[PDB]
C-alpha cells in the first residue's frame, strides 16, 4: 500500500522547472557559446554555395 | 535545496529573462530568412 | 506561487548575476577570436578579398 | 549570495567596463567594414 508516482507535467506550464535541474551560472553560456557554434556551421553550408554568399568577385 | 541548487524564484527569475532574451533573438532570426528570402529565394 | 517580469537594455547587467566574469569572461573573448577566424578564413579564402591575393 | 555569487556592484560595475569596451570595439568593428567596403565592396 504504498507508491510515488510523478505528475504528468504540461508544458510549457512547467517549463522554468529546468533551471532547477541546469544551473545557468554553470550552463547558460555553454548553452549561448553552441548556439553559435550551430549558427557557424549553418552559415558555413550555405555561405559555400555561391549563390548566397554576397562577395562573389 | 534542488539539482541546480537555485531558489524558486531565481529559476523564475531568471526564466523571464531568458524567455525575453530568446523570442528577441527568434524574432531578430525570424526576420532575416525574410531578407534572405527576398535576397536569395530557395527550396 | 511567484512570478516577476524583466525590463532590459536596462536589466542587462543582471547578467553577471547569473554569469560570473572571474569565470566565464575570457572564455566568451576566447569565443570571438573562434568566431572572428572563422569569419576571416570564409573570405580570406575568396581570393579577390585578401591583401596577399598572390 | 547570487547565482553568479557577485554582487550587486560588482554586476553593475563590471557590466559598465563591459560596455564601454564592446563599444569601442563594435565600433571598431563598425568602421573596418566601411574601409572594406571601399577596398572590395560585395553586396
Ligand atoms: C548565406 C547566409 C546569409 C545570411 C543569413 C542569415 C540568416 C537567415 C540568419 C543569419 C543570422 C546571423 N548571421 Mg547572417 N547571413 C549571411 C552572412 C553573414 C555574415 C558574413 C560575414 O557574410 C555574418 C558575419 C553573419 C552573421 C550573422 C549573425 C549576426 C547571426 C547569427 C548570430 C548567432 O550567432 O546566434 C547564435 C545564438 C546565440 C544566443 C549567441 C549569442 C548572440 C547574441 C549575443 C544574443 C543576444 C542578443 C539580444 C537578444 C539582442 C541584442 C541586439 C540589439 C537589441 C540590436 N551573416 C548571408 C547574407 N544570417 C541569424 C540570426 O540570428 O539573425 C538574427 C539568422 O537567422
Ligand atoms: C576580407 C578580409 C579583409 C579583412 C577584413 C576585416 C573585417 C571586416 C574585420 C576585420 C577585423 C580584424 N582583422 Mg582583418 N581583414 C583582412 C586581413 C587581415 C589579416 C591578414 C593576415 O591579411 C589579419 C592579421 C587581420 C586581422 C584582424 C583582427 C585584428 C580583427 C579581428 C579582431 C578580433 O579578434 O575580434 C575578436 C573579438 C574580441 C572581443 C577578442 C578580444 C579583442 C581585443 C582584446 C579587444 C579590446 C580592445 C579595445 C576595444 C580597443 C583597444 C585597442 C586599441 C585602442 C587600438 N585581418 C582583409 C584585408 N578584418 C575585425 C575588426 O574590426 O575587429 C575590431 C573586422 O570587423
Ligand atoms: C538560404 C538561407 C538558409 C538558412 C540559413 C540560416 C543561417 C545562416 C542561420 C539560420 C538560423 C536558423 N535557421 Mg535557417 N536557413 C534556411 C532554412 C531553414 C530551414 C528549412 C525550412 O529548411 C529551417 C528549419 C531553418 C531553421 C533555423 C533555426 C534553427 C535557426 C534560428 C534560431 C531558433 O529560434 O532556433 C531553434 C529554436 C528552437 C529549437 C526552439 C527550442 C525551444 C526550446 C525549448 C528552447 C530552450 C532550449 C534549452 C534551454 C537549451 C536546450 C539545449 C541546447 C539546445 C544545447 N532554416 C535557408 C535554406 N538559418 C540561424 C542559426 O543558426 O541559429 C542558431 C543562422 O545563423
Ligand atoms: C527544452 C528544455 C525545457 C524547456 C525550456 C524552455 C525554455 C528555457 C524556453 C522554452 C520555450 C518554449 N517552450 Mg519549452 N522546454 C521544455 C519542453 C517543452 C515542451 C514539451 C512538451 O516537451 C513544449 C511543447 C515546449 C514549448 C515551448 C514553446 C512554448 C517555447 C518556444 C518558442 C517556439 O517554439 O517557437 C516556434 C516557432 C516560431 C516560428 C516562432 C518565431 C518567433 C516567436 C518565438 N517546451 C523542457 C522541459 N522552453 C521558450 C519560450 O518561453 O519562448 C517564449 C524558452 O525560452
Ligand atoms: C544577452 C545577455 C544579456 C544582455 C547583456 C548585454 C551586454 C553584456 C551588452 C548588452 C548590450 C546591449 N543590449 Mg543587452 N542583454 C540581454 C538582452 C537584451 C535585449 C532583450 C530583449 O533580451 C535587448 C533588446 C538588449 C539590447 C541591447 C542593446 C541596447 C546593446 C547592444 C548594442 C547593439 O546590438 O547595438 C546595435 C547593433 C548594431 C549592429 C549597430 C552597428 C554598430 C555601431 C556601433 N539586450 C540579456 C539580458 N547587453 C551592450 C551594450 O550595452 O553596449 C553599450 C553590451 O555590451
Ligand atoms: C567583405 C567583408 C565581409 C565581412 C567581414 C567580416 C570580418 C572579417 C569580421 C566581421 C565581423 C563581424 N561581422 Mg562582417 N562581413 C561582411 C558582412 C556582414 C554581414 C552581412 C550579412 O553581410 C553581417 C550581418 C555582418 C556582421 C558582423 C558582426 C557579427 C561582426 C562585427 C561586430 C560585432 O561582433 O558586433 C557584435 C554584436 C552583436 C552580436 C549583437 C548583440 C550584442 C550582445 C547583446 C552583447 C552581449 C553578449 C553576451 C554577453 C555574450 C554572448 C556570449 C557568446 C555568444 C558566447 N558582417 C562581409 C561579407 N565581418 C568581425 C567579427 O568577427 O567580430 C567578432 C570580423 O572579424
Ligand atoms: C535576477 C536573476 C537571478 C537573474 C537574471 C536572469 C538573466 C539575466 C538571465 C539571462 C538570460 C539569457 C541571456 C538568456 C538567453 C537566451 C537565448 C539567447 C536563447 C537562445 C536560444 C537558442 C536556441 C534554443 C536555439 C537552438 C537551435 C537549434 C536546436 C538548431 C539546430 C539546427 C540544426 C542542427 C541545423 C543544421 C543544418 C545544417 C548544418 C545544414
Ligand atoms: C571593478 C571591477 C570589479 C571590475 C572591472 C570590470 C572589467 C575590467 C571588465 C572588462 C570588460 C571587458 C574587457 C569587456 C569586453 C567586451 C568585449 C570586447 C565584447 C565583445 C563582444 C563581441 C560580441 C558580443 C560579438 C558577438 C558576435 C557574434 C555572436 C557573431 C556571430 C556570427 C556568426 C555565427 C556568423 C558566421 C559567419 C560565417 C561562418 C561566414
Ligand atoms: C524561425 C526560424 C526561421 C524558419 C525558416 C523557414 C523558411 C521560411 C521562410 C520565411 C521565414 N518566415 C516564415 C519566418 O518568415
Ligand atoms: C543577417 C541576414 C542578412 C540578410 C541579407 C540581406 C541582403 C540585402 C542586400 C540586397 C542588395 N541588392 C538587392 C541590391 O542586391
Ligand atoms: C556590426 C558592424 C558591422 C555591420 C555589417 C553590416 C554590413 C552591411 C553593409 C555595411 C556598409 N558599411 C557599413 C560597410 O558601409
Amino acid at each position: 500500500m504504498s507508491e510515488y508516482r510523478p505528475s504528468r507535467p504540461s508544458n510549457p506550464r512547467d517549463d522554468w522547472k529546468l533551471w532547477l535541474v541546469v544551473n545557468p551560472g554553470t550552463w547558460l553560456i555553454p548553452l549561448l557559446i553552441t548556439f553559435l557554434a550551430t549558427a557557424l556551421i549553418v552559415h558555413s553550408f550555405v555561405f559555400t554555395h555561391e549563390a548566397y554568399n554576397p562577395l562573389t568577385y | 535545496n534542488s539539482i541546480s541548487g537555485l531558489t524558486e524564484e531565481q529559476a523564475k527569475e531568471f526564466h523571464e529573462q531568458f524567455k525575453v532574451v530568446f523570442t528577441t533573438f527568434v524574432v531578430l532570426a525570424a526576420a532575416a530568412h525574410f531578407l534572405v528570402f527576398l535576397w536569395r529565394p530557395w527550396f
